[PDB]
């Protein structure tokens, strides 16, 4: 994606102090429970039935620290997130049947999260940048749909 | 909100599908597949080649709903109750995926109805296919 | 649907919100304006620089308007009927703005209410900014 | 945007048979009728109010007629309409003020009319080849807003 300088920088600097695994857990249970249909993939992570029971599902947050783990490692580098995500973009096509909406529910789920994480450090130009780099996420995860 | 005059449109455009809705409902089917690739995503365990008895049954019995919808148009709500109790709790399909869907069966609707598909008749279909969706999605969250 | 755990929650986190109801109307659109560029299009005559009055301003209306949605939850196609006639018949901003409008909105209020956000009070707001949408849109066509 | 050479072959032989006057018209028209909200750019074209007001307004037909004529020379560069459209891009963010929502709308108004104008020819893959191009012209047009 099209960052500048400055973009990458606040991008980067905000990053180094997120708890991966914290975060991961926390955007994926979000997720869940913000928007209750994005459980179809999960049936068999348990119990889900309540607010509580998706916060504190082992499982949820295992599969959170797994996705935000790339993500994160998708940070080094924003210049080629298409080539970066290419294969996982066909796996998550043609095995897993993941509908590319859902990588932009979790993209905004995410931002809240850092916004709720991080209070009046996450400015509305830090946003900015993030909303796009989210964007573009979502965008190299669903390239290879066909 | 569907105003009588809305209804009316309705009534008449799907009166004239009649006895072809299920052929129209495949068609629609059809093109949403090939248009919108990521819809194909809820139909793993389908065959959605060309000429598919699963898409061909599948779009009849979403005819068949919206013919239920359209003679009890006042009343959509109720009967569709069981439908959005399926869509929200069980096949948990994403709501963008409803508009792509309307889309398809609006265009099926031009290809077939030349003479009955107006600039007026298009906007009360369009109407109606979005109050349909809503429903369908009510029990979401 | 608004169940009444909804506006259980609603209402407490924007009883927390308070004095700063406008203030925080007013970061929501900066943020709006930064992230989604397109919104600026329906603003062409404010000066929208940081600080502007015009901007702070037209933050408080929408909080305002806000407050009063939270105030009238039981009946809010009711209490929202001039503000939805504006937009459907004046204003005549398409309909995925809201949604833009109420992702900056749940942001803003995030990066404010530390204490107050937990997934529960997340998801009730996002369905009472989703419900304000719904009502402020319903009488485009 | 990237086409396969059946796609490109649909698109193409389906357009010369467009009287680009006439539907450029009946598009234009249709999106008045059915997205009331898109009348906010055309205050100064007349009357608007009822469905036969906006088919029969000559000025509608003749800014229809604008529309697709620019539409269609972005056809003979498929692959490269991004630079095709830059300086039509910025008019429509910098002096028109128009949401590029509207360009999408637009383009599935004008693939429903092809639909009614055409019947049968219209295919399946003829309508996934012409969504693709739609997709790709709205997104050229809203490439320079800022
Ligand atoms: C930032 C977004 C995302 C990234 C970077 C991402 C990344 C991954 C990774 C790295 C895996 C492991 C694949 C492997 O083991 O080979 C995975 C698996 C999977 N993902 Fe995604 N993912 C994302 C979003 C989502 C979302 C939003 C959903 C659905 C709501 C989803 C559902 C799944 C499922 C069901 C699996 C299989 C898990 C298992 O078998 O244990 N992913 N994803
Ligand atoms: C106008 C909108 C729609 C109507 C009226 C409708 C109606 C129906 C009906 C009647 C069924 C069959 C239920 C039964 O077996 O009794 C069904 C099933 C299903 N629908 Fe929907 N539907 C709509 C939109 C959607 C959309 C947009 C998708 C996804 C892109 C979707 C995906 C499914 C799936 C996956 C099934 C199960 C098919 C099977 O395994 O047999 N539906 N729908
Ligand atoms: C939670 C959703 C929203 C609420 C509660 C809301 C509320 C309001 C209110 C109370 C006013 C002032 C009316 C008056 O002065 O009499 C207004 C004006 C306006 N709104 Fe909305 N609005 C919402 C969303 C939107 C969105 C998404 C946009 C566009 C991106 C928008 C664009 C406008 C414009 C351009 C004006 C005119 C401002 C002026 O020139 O003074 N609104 N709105
Ligand atoms: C997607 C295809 C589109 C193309 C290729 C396009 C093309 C054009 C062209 C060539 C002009 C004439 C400029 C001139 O002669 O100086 C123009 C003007 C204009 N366009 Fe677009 N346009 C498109 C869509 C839209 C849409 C969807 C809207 C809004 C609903 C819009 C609103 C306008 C307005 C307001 C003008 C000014 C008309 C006037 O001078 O009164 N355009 N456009
Ligand atoms: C920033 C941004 C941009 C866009 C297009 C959408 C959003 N998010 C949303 O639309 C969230 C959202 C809200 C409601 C949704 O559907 C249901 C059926 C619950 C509804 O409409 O009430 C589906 C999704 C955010
Ligand atoms: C192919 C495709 C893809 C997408 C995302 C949307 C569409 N089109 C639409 O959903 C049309 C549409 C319908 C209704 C809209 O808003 C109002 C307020 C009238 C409503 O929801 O009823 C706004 C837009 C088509």
């Amino acid at each position: 994606v099209h960052l500048t300088p400055e973009e990458k920088s606040a991008v980067t600097a905000l990053w180094g102090k997120v708890n991966v695994d914290e975060v991961g857990g926390e955007a994926l249970g979000r997720l869940l429970v913000v928007y209750p249909w994005t459980q179809r993939f999960f049936e068999s992570f348990g119990d889900l039935s309540t607010p509580d029971a998706v916060m504190g599902n082992p499982k949820v947050k295992a599969h959170g620290k797994k996705v935000l783990g790339a993500f994160s490692d998708g940070l080094a580098h924003l210049d080629n997130l298409k080539g970066t995500f290419a294969t996982l973009s066909e796996l998550h096509c043609d095995k897993l049947h993941v509908d590319p909406e859902n990588f932009r529910l979790l993209g905004n789920v995410l931002v809240c999260v850092l916004a709720h994480h991080f209070g009046k450090e996450f400015t509305p130009p830090v946003q900015a940048a993030y909303q796009k780099v989210v964007a573009g996420v979502a965008n190299a995860l669903a390239h290879k749909y066909h | 909100v569907l105003s009588p005059a809305d209804k009316t449109n309705v009534k008449a455009a799907w009166g004239k599908v009649g006895a072809h809705a299920g052929e129209y409902g495949a068609e629609a089917l059809e093109r949403m597949f090939l248009s919108f690739p990521t819809t194909k995503t809820y139909f793993p365990h389908f065959d959605l080649s060309h000429g598919s008895a699963q898409v061909k049954g599948h779009g009849k019995k979403v005819a068949d709903a919206l013919t239920n919808a359209v003679a009890h148009v006042d009343d959509m709500p109720n009967a569709l109750s069981a439908l959005s109790d399926l869509h929200a709790h069980k096949l948990r399909v994403d709501p963008v995926n409803f508009k792509l869907l309307s889309h398809c069966l609006l265009v099926t609707l031009a290809a077939h109805l030349p003479a009955e598909f107006t600039p007026a008749v298009h906007a009360s279909l369009d109407k109606f296919l979005a109050s349909v969706s809503t429903v369908l999605t009510s029990k979401y969250r």
